């Protein structure tokens, strides 16, 4: 119904499309970070999710967080010993935006471990808002996703799941899911769940919607099914034992397939 | 950082901190400057005013109140906001005896409505519409001010924050504590604010939360008002949110096929 906001839902998925391009980190801003590389990035994210799980946080929260990285760090050259104070601001923030009822910042000065003060945390706090000019209604993933599961029938409560899954899998790995946007991220995380489930693949309604075929979401369909393929490989785990749980229904115990077209 | 405003007087104040009427020095721009203590060795930046900033960045619409700077000092946040002459309910008591002009009521609904629907089709709930956060000018322009309790949206939506609208203007679905609301929360709110504008007395002044409910229903379920005028209050005031008439709608309604744009008597 109105829940749904017939009368906004295209005016808003044409808004954010041009918001994601905007609102974009740099491709390879990972190499031009003398002191941090894409590796510290993961054990970053993969540690955000593990916050995310602790304080029963939404998973909008985490996507906004990531985002949020990843623009200040493509702008500011940040030293290994302080990218943990940068990400701790980032899900503050995030939380602040997001939730209704953000974990206070002593919560946040916590989970470092007291690595930092809670004065480091607050001044870590405004600098971010300040390097991203207080723009932080960033379009993520999880908003194109939320959208794309209107286009089911019936509703699968294990497709929903297994697309949040891969979506966040996304979030770990800069090399190589910087240079997608969201909702071509999103997109083929869609498809990829459906597919491992029902067998059925990317919807026409939302070739409509998007002008996304499988044709265009070729490549990251290719690097997400490589993802999928290797996680339990993979050196960060935390997505993986948060979609074990009966709350997600279990989907990342699933048997990737073994093709596609 | 601020030598270039003087202070010219308090017009308003609040948990958000306190609302000054001031003069750019150099351009001779009048102002409203907000400014917000922060926290700064316990909970930093608060969270009203992350969501008001960053929403209020986005919005750039005529009848949506314009944000020019954000000054940030290391101890206060100051945001410069355009000045406007006043809001609505002190333009509505100032009319108490003497009324508004239908054609005024017309354009001052239909400048909310496009100001809303801008809203609403940017992912963004506002949920503090009252005359007192509505603002005009000498020159006929209303706009909705005030995104300290606005929030960005996703769809379809989730739970969002149970105390949300002052109480005379709360929608239904939130006075009984839907697990659910939508933009047409907004929509019952320019609701009340249009028969408000009429009157010039709110529609549903409740002591409590079952007082509210009791006048809602006994009067769902304006002497002035024409039959159109009659008919789009009743679409903005339906019961069932699914049933409510969006912004995007109402501004098609026959109420406004005549719209001018008066100026008001200030
Ligand atoms: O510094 C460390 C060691 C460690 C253990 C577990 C998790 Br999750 C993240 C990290 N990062
Ligand atoms: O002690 C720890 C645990 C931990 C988690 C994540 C990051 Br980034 C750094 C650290 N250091
Ligand atoms: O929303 C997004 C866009 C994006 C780009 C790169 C990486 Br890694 C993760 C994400 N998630
Ligand atoms: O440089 C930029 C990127 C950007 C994103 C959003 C908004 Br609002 C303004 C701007 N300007
Ligand atoms: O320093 C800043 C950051 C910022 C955010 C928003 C607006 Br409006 C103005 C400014 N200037
Ligand atoms: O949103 C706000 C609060 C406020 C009060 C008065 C005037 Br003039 C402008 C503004 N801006």
């Amino acid at each position: 119904g109105v829940n749904e906001v017939p009368d906004y839902h295209e005016d808003i998925h044409t808004y954010l499309r041009e918001m994601e391009v905007k609102c974009k980190p740099k491709v390879g801003y990972m190499k031009k970070q003398p002191d941090i590389t894409n590796s510290m990035r993961a054990i970053l994210v993969d540690w955000l999710v593990e916050v995310g799980e602790e304080y029963k946080l939404q998973n909008e929260t985490l996507h906004l967080a990531v985002n949020y990285i990843d623009r200040f760090l493509s702008s500011m050259s940040v030293l290994r010993g302080k990218l943990q104070l940068v990400g701790t601001a980032a899900m503050l923030l995030a939380s602040k935006f997001e939730e209704i009822y953000p974990p206070e910042v002593a919560e946040f000065v916590y989970i470092t471990d007291d690595t930092y003060t809670k004065k480091q945390v607050l001044r870590m706090e405004h600098l971010v808002l300040k390097v991203l000019a207080f723009d932080l209604a960033a379009p993520t993933i999880n908003q194109f996703l939320t959208q794309y599961f209107l286009h089911q029938q019936p509703a699968n409560c294990k497709v929903e799941s297994l697309a949040m899954f891969l979506g966040e899998l996304s979030l770990i790995d800069a090399d190589p899911y910087l240079k997608y946007l969201p909702s071509v991220i999103a997109a083929a995380a869609f498809h990829l769940a459906l597919y491992t489930v029902t067998g059925q693949s990317w919807p026409e309604s939302l070739v409509q919607k998007t002008g996304y075929t499988l044709e265009t979401l070729k490549p990251c369909l290719l690097d997400l099914h490589q993802t999928y393929l290797r996680a339990p490989q993979h050196a960060q785990q935390s997505i993986r034992e948060k979609y074990k749980n009966s709350k997600y229904h279990g989907v990342s115990l699933l048997n990737p397939p073994e093709t596609l077209n | 950082s601020m030598e270039n405003f003087q202070k010219v007087e308090k017009i308003g104040e609040g948990t958000y901190g306190v609302v000054y009427k001031a003069r750019n020095k150099l351009t001779g721009e009048v102002v409203a400057l907000k400014k917000i203590r922060l926290d700064t060795e316990t909970e930093g930046v608060p969270s009203t005013a992350i969501r008001e900033i960053s929403l209020l960045k986005e919005l750039n619409h005529p009848n949506i109140v314009k944000l020019l700077d954000v000054i940030h000092t290391e101890n206060k946040l100051y945001l410069v906001f355009e000045f406007l002459h006043q809001d609505l309910k002190k333009f509505m008591d100032a009319s108490a005896l003497t009324g508004i002009p239908l054609p005024l009521i017309k354009s001052y609904l239909f400048q909310l409505l496009q100001g809303l629907a801008f809203c609403h089709s940017h992912r963004v709930l506002h949920r503090d519409l009252k005359p007192q956060n509505l603002l005009i000018n000498t020159e006929g322009a209303i706009k909705l001010a005030d995104f300290g309790l606005a929030r960005a949206f996703g769809v379809p939506v989730r739970t969002y924050t149970h105390e949300v609208v002052t109480l005379w203007y709360r929608a239904p679905e939130i006075l009984l504590g839907c697990k659910y609301y939508s933009t047409a929360v907004d929509i019952w709110s320019l609701g009340c604010i249009f028969a408000e504008m009429v009157t010039r007395r709110a529609l549903f002044p409740g002591d409590s939360e079952i007082d509210q409910l009791f006048r809602i229903f006994r009067t769902l379920g304006v002497p002035p008002l024409d039959e159109d005028g009659r008919s789009l209050l009743s679409q903005m005031l339906h019961y069932d949110p699914n049933k409510r008439i969006s912004a995007k709608a109402a501004l098609a309604h026959p109420f406004f096929q005549d719209v001018t744009k008066p100026v008001p008597h200030l």
